[PDB]
């Protein structure tokens, strides 16, 4: 359940 | 000759089902790791209750090129986000309905 990805992101998103 | 091309669509959504969000998508961007540069913003959600997606019917993972004729397809994630959100609010409710070009990748992988 953890580590997806790999990097240091929160995942930057925007809701339009 | 026309194997791994990218398309232009463009959608353009009408300021009417909007409230309940702007025109209902989640974006978001991201950066090559490798190139240690951004890929651009892409839709990662599409809300079923938002303009855009009863309109315009856009898909998840598609790249936006440009929204209400201001284009970000150069700009950072971060910058895009700012001419995203000054633009699809104060130029969406200008024009009465927004524009918005998605970019279609020919690809398989594509959802």
């Amino acid at each position: 359940m953890l580590a997806e990805l790999y990097g240091s992101d929160p995942q930057e998103e925007l809701i339009i | 000759g026309s194997d791994g091309t990218r398309e232009f669509l463009t959608f353009e959504v009408p300021l009417n089902d909007s409230g309940s969000a702007g025109l209902g998508v989640s974006v978001k961007g991201n950066r090559s790791k490798e190139n240690h540069a951004d890929l651009g913003i892409f839709v990662k959600s599409i809300i079923n209750g938002g303009a855009a997606s009863k309109d315009g019917r856009l898909r998840v993972n598609d790249q936006l090129i440009a929204v209400n004729g201001e284009s970000l397809l150069g700009k950072a994630n971060q910058e895009a986000m700012e001419t995203l959100r000054r633009s699809m609010s104060t130029e969406g409710n200008k024009r009465g309905m927004i524009q918005l070009i998605v970019a279609r990748r020919i690809s398989r992988c594509n959802e």
